[PDB]
């Protein structure tokens, strides 16, 4: 292995982004399953061969206590790593009526490579479920982890209607953050939802402000 | 004349002559 | 008409009422603002100026703007500031309320 | 004789700004009388009932301390007002 051990590292980097991810966005991963060591991992998901089998680490992530307690319509989730290079539409196909199957109110796909236009006319095609689709490139390495990056957190329901209620405003009128950008695309962000932003201001130390989705 | 002094700006009809 | 202004002025005022906001939850600076202070005394001055009855008893002074300093001295200025919000809403603090510095 | 309740806009002087209905009553009011007027319909003969409104929504109509807007560039002071005219 002269670059296929880059290739295992590269895929259990992104892997464990995956995770922090999940549990970022709130759902119940145990700290022992994010911080999940090189070996543990290649005896996990790696065969005997060295192949990088990615059918294994396709899991299911369910809300925690206090994220239903907090969001009360969350519902599970459900990541996926084709093997394939390219992502195909009979592929996508599949991957959506496997969603509505299991009733997923939110589905995560990651592509090797690439993924072919014509699979992405359909994917906001079937509503209320939502996919979300990442790439083994651009998560190797967790986005938030960047001390620019300052910690960014979900305001629910009742805080954003008490946000907009303490300021007088209007959801317009707030400063705004991309749906594109990667912060808005690792907490999986919805147009309309307020997120909230700790900046560590070198003349008053932590300082709150808050960003909407549009 | 017919400053704002001795004329009101607006006269409005409040209601029909009753 | 008549009945056409009735309700014009009724949607006026109801809208004026949903945005004056209440003396028992005002939530800014109990002090007076250094442009409030200076507009207020700009305001007085031109009253007095313009033959306003006066409160404080005069010392001979005759700048307009040294005598509505005295009231604010004394507090004797009967005027109210209507402190805007960005959406429209005002709460209406008084001079005497605002403590001066 | 028809009376005829009207909405006024008139202005305050500083001199009036401690008698503010009789403030009114001598600047618009009593000009008024004997005038026929272009907006009502006829000679005003009279007048009575003024009240003036509040610049103030949350007063209470009871109370005898009402706010007038002072013109941003002039001490004088500008107002709605509601009053019934004798005319004939």
């Amino acid at each position: 292995d002269q670059e296929n051990e880059r290739n295992i590292s590269r895929l259990w980097r992104a892997f464990r982004t995956v995770k922090e991810m999940v549990k970022d966005r709130g759902y119940f991963i145990t700290q022992e399953e994010v911080e999940l060591p090189l070996e543990d991992f290649k005896a996990k998901y790696c065969d005997s061969m060295g192949r990088p089998q990615r059918k294994m680490m396709s899991f299911q992530a369910n809300p925690t206590e206090e994220s239903i307690s907090k969001f009360p319509d969350m519902g599970s989730l459900w990541v996926e790593f084709c093997d394939e290079p390219s992502v195909g539409v009979k592929t996508m196909k599949t991957f959506v009526i496997h969603i509505q199957e299991k009733n997923f109110q939110t589905g995560i796909f990651v592509y090797q490579n690439n993924i072919t236009p014509s699979a992405m006319k359909l994917v906001p095609s079937i509503p209320p479920a939502t996919i979300e689709t990442f790439n083994e490139a651009a998560l190797v390495v967790n986005i938030t982890h960047h001390e620019l990056v300052p910690k960014h957190i979900r305001l629910s329901s009742d805080e954003k209607r008490e946000l907009l209620k303490r300021y007088r405003l209007k959801e317009s009128q707030l400063p705004r953050i991309q749906r594109a950008d990667p912060v808005a695309l690792y907490l999986g962000l919805k147009r309309g939802e307020v997120v909230k932003i700790i900046r560590k201001s070198e003349t008053s130390g932590r300082y709150a402000s808050y960003r909407i989705c549009m | 004349t017919a400053t704002t002094l001795n004329t009101p700006v607006v006269i409005h009809a409040t209601q029909l002559p009753q | 008409g008549p009945e056409d202004f009735q309700q014009h002025e009724q949607i006026r005022r109801k809208t004026l009422k949903e945005k004056a906001i209440p003396k028992d939850q005002r939530a800014t600076t109990p002090y007076m603002t250094k442009y409030e202070r200076a507009r207020i005394l700009g305001t007085r001055a031109l009253q007095i100026s313009m033959n306003a009855p006066v409160f404080v008893d005069l010392e001979g002074e005759t700048d307009p703007l040294r005598i509505a300093m005295k009231e604010l001295a004394e507090k004797k200025i009967p005027l109210v500031i209507r402190r805007y919000l960005p959406d429209g809403s005002f709460e209406d603090w008084s001079v005497e309320e605002l403590i001066v510095d | 004789i028809v009376r005829v309740p009207i909405a006024l806009y008139v202005s305050l002087a500083p001199m009036y700004l401690e008698n503010p209905l009789q403030g009114v009553m001598k600047q618009h009011l009593n000009p008024l009388v004997m005038k026929y007027n272009n907006k009502v319909g006829g000679v005003v003969l009279g007048y009575e009932g003024l009240k003036i409104l509040d610049a103030d929504p949350l007063s209470k109509e009871d109370t005898s301390e009402k706010l007038i807007k002072i013109t941003p560039d002039t001490p004088f002071g500008f107002t709605w007002c509601h009053v019934n005219l004798y005319v004939w």
